[PDB]
């Protein structure tokens, strides 16, 4: 090879060019001569009056093969000048260019994040042959492939040209952005994709309102889905408007549903007002629900003759609730009258809220209805039943809003300011939840502000309850400054959960008040802040949360930090099942008892109503802990997981079943142990085998009332009336059908499938809605026969109109 | 498809490796 570097030594433009001849034609049968040779090269890499001079960054990239150093390839490939293109494909040459445009990504997506512009352009030649390689996959077609490139390189110009890889929109070119959706964390790039690729979608010849929904329910365009929908109805297609009416309202927020109604407001207007209005689609749920029940009354006498004379009196009360949860029917407690007049005045207060919980959603005659069981008429010196009476009416319109709010504000304004506000002022907030209203804000701060403990608490969690996620700066302010200010326990706690309530679906944007409320020294408010921690990453796998998370789970003295730790961990990681067991094997088995027991109701909370089969699998041998505590804990984790499961679907629920009825049987367990099984079985049993827990819209939309009701749940082992909270938490699994505004329509959806799992108390089913589930909901087949068919599939159920 | 199944892998190898490093903690603290 020596004559390599002895013809460079020479100097002439023809030296050169033979040099290249030589050199481009052995680059590694003879290795250590360029190797050498490299100052040579690279003093000739920088000089115009070299006829080749590009060829030098040619020869750098080519011959440096050896030299694995990433960046020397990189300012080789800078400076080809030509030869970079050129080469398409090769021995090494494609290895090289590929590590190049992997580099350009890198860098694109780096200074993109850099947002207030001034970001340093990279070398021109890296983005040309970027869009050389594009432009050879357009030619292979290899849409994914080209849109994986485009995000990867944060550059949403090639994301939308994209959709010109096969221009046909059968599925990625409309459909890939919920794979995005389920891939991808950055909000900021979220809103741009979803707005651009909406505006695509749109722009196609029929704008899917399915599709047109992302706006309104994932980035939050209120105004555009009013205005879509005035299209609509100045189209006159009114089936499309309820259709997509009945989606948003069943998959979004009240907080911007309110100024939809107000933009569509300012005949078909006033079916869309009411369609988009005070839940007509609750009233024929509720009409569903009375019209279908499965429930047993020898279970409520299995729990009677079992009955402890103790503190399981409520959880029987609760677990009755449970039970028949909107169905109306309290003859399974009309029958007897002794369960509720055999407690002490407190207890009374549980029982009358479960009375109240049993009857919801009629909300047009409920005033009548509680007043039945008025306080007054029922017991006027029990001024227990006086609060229970507004924390039920309270329960009643769950979410609902309407005139009860403004009643309740009346009524809690004239009455006393401790012994009976308490349920009242629970109620009220509960009942304009999220409505961030001030004339109920005004009244919740000046009760916090009574300096009053027993009320205190109930008045806390309703101001955190009414200041859902609206990140009000001036609301947590006073609520942390009055926290740290007063001297009492109680109304320490319930402001710990009133504040992690306040702000949340943020991910980490409220990480101030995260690190504030983390670094203080007080347990309780260690408490608040990893609650608020959880609600604010609700249904994300933010790796900062989790190994802040982890490392307070570990390290915190204080098992009560400890315990909400995992119970937050339990949270944030719903929307990704499959993972949660493996994480909380490791605390199914520690020294702690507090430790186990959050991980168990972690687990529980995680798997919600779908049984990983591996979620029992650990339960199980933990539900034989020595400790009463993790005992109930485990018990309510088992009857949470496998609620709406079946025999077939899950082998293992008649064991935990039988388990459930022999620890509410045996004398000698611990009473405190099994006033968790009594509520097991209601939780398992609940709502006739129809309601059922559910945390994400089948749009993806996270149920904020699932969300908040599991956590008052998670609180409840500090308090006993707040159990009542899970009948927010409970979204029937019915498949409602309905052809015009009111037309009931006669399908009956063959299931394909053996009943079996139908008939919980030959391949085919019949039926309105039915307690049909998700997994038998996917089988279920479409009844073409009929002359009315549904407008959208049935893939899920919902709420699918016909035509 | 290979773009979901990077993405995906991705997401595992970041999930295993916060909680390799939780558990080199605890066990840290549980010698104590």
């Amino acid at each position: 090879a020596a004559g390599i570097i002895s013809l460079l030594d020479e100097d002439e433009p023809q030296l050169k060019e033979f040099a290249l001849h030589k050199l481009n034609a052995v680059v590694n049968d003879f290795w250590a001569e360029i190797s050498e040779s490299v100052d040579k090269i690279e003093v000739l890499y920088e000089d115009e009056g070299f006829r080749s001079r590009q060829f030098a960054a040619l020869v750098a990239s080519k011959v440096f093969y050896h030299l694995g150093a990433f960046e020397e390839s990189l300012n080789y490939a800078l400076g080809a000048g030509d030869l970079f293109n050129v080469n398409d494909n090769s021995e090494y040459v494609e290895t090289i260019i590929a590590k190049c445009i992997d580099h350009y990504t890198k860098q694109c997506v780096e200074n993109a994040d850099l947002p207030e512009g001034e970001k340093k352009p990279i070398d021109q030649r890296l983005e040309g042959i970027v869009n050389k390689m594009f432009q050879r996959c357009l030619d292979d077609h290899k849409y994914k492939q080209a849109i994986g490139i485009a995000l990867e390189t944060r550059r949403l110009d090639v994301f939308e040209k994209t959709i010109l890889e096969s221009n046909d929109v059968p599925g990625m070119l409309a459909y890939s952005l919920k794979l995005c959706m389920s891939l991808m964390q950055n909000k900021q790039f979220r809103n741009k994709v979803l707005r651009v690729l909406v505006k695509i979608y749109m722009n196609l010849e029929k704008p899917d309102f399915i599709n047109v929904c992302q706006c309104l329910i994932f980035l939050d365009d209120p105004q555009a889905v009013s205005d879509i929908l005035e299209k609509l109805v100045k189209e006159d297609n009114l089936l499309m408007a309820y259709q997509i009416c009945f989606d948003l309202y069943e998959s979004a927020s009240q907080q911007f549903l309110s100024s939809v109604i107000q933009n569509l407001r300012t005949d078909q207007t006033l079916k869309m007002i009411k369609i988009l209005s005070g839940e007509m689609a609750i009233e024929l749920h509720l009409q569903f629900l009375i019209r279908n029940n499965n429930t047993d009354l020898m279970i409520l006498k299995n729990t009677k003759d079992a009955v402890r004379n103790s503190v399981c009196h409520t959880a029987t009360v609760i677990a009755n609730s449970f039970m028949h949860c909107g169905t109306t029917s309290d003859q399974f407690l009309r029958d007897n009258l002794e369960w509720l007049a055999r407690a002490t005045n407190w207890a009374k207060f549980t029982a009358t809220a479960s009375l109240g919980v049993i009857h919801k959603g009629h909300e047009k005659e409920a005033l009548q209805l509680m007043a039945t069981y008025l306080p007054k008429d029922t017991s006027p010196g029990s001024a227990y039943q006086e609060g229970g009476g507004l924390y039920a009416l309270g329960l009643i319109h769950a979410n609902h809003g309407g005139d009860i709010i403004d009643y309740l504000l009346n009524q809690l304004k004239n009455a006393s300011n401790d012994i009976v506000r308490h349920g009242g002022s629970l109620g009220l907030g509960l009942a304009a939840m999220g409505t961030a209203r001030q004339d109920v804000y005004d009244l919740l701060k000046t009760n916090l502000y009574q300096d009053d403990a027993v009320t205190g608490e109930a008045a806390g969690l309703a101001l955190g309850l009414v200041m859902l996620g609206s990140k009000n700066a001036q609301a947590i302010e006073d609520m942390v400054g009055y926290a740290q200010e007063t001297q009492h326990e109680k109304i320490l706690r319930g402001l710990a959960v009133g504040i992690a309530l306040v702000m949340y679906g943020r991910m980490e944007e409220a990480d101030a008040l995260i690190e504030s409320l983390c670094r203080d020294k007080d347990p309780i408010l260690r408490r608040s802040g990893m609650y608020t921690v959880a609600m604010a990453y609700c249904g994300s796998g933010n790796n900062k949360a989790i190994r802040r998370l982890l490392h307070v789970a570990v390290s915190d003295v204080n098992d009560d930090v400890r315990r909400a730790a995992v119970e937050s961990l339990g949270f944030i990681l719903f929307r990704t099942p499959e993972q949660c067991p493996s994480v909380v094997s490791l605390l199914s088995e520690s020294y702690n008892p507090h430790v186990r027991y959050g991980a168990a109701m972690a687990l529980g909370i995680c798997c919600a109503g779908t049984g990983n089969k591996e979620a029992i699998n650990l339960l199980e041998p933990m539900t034989n802990d020595p400790v009463n505590y993790v005992r109930q804990g485990a018990l309510i984790a088992s009857a949470l997981i496998m609620i709406q499961q079946t025999e077939i679907t899950c082998p293992k629920v008649n064991q935990f079943r039988q388990l459930y009825s022999k620890v509410i049987n045996d004398k000698h367990d611990d009473v405190m142990a099994k006033f968790g099984a009594i509520l097991a079985q209601g939780i398992l049993d609940a709502g006739g085998h129809n309601v059922t827990i559910s945390l994400q819209s089948r749009t993806g939309h996270t149920h904020m009332p699932s969300v908040v009701g599991v956590l008052v749940f998670t609180q409840f082992w500090f308090w006993f009336p707040l159990s009542h909270f899970l009948s927010l938490a409970y979204t029937p699994t019915c498949v409602i059908g309905l052809n015009k505004d009111l037309k009931m329509p006669k399908v009956q959806y063959k299931s394909n499938c053996k009943p079996s799992t139908f008939a919980y108390p030959t391949a085919k089913a019949k039926k309105n809605p039915a307690r049909v589930m998700p997994a038998q909901l996917k089988v279920l087949t479409m009844p073409e026969t009929c002359r009315y068919q549904p407008f959208k599939p049935l893939s899920i159920g919902g709420i699918i109109i016909l035509k | 498809d290979l773009y979901s199944r990077y993405k995906k892998l991705q997401q595992e190898l970041e999930f295993l490796e916060v909680q390799e490093e939780y558990i080199k903690d605890e066990q840290k603290n549980l010698k104590k």
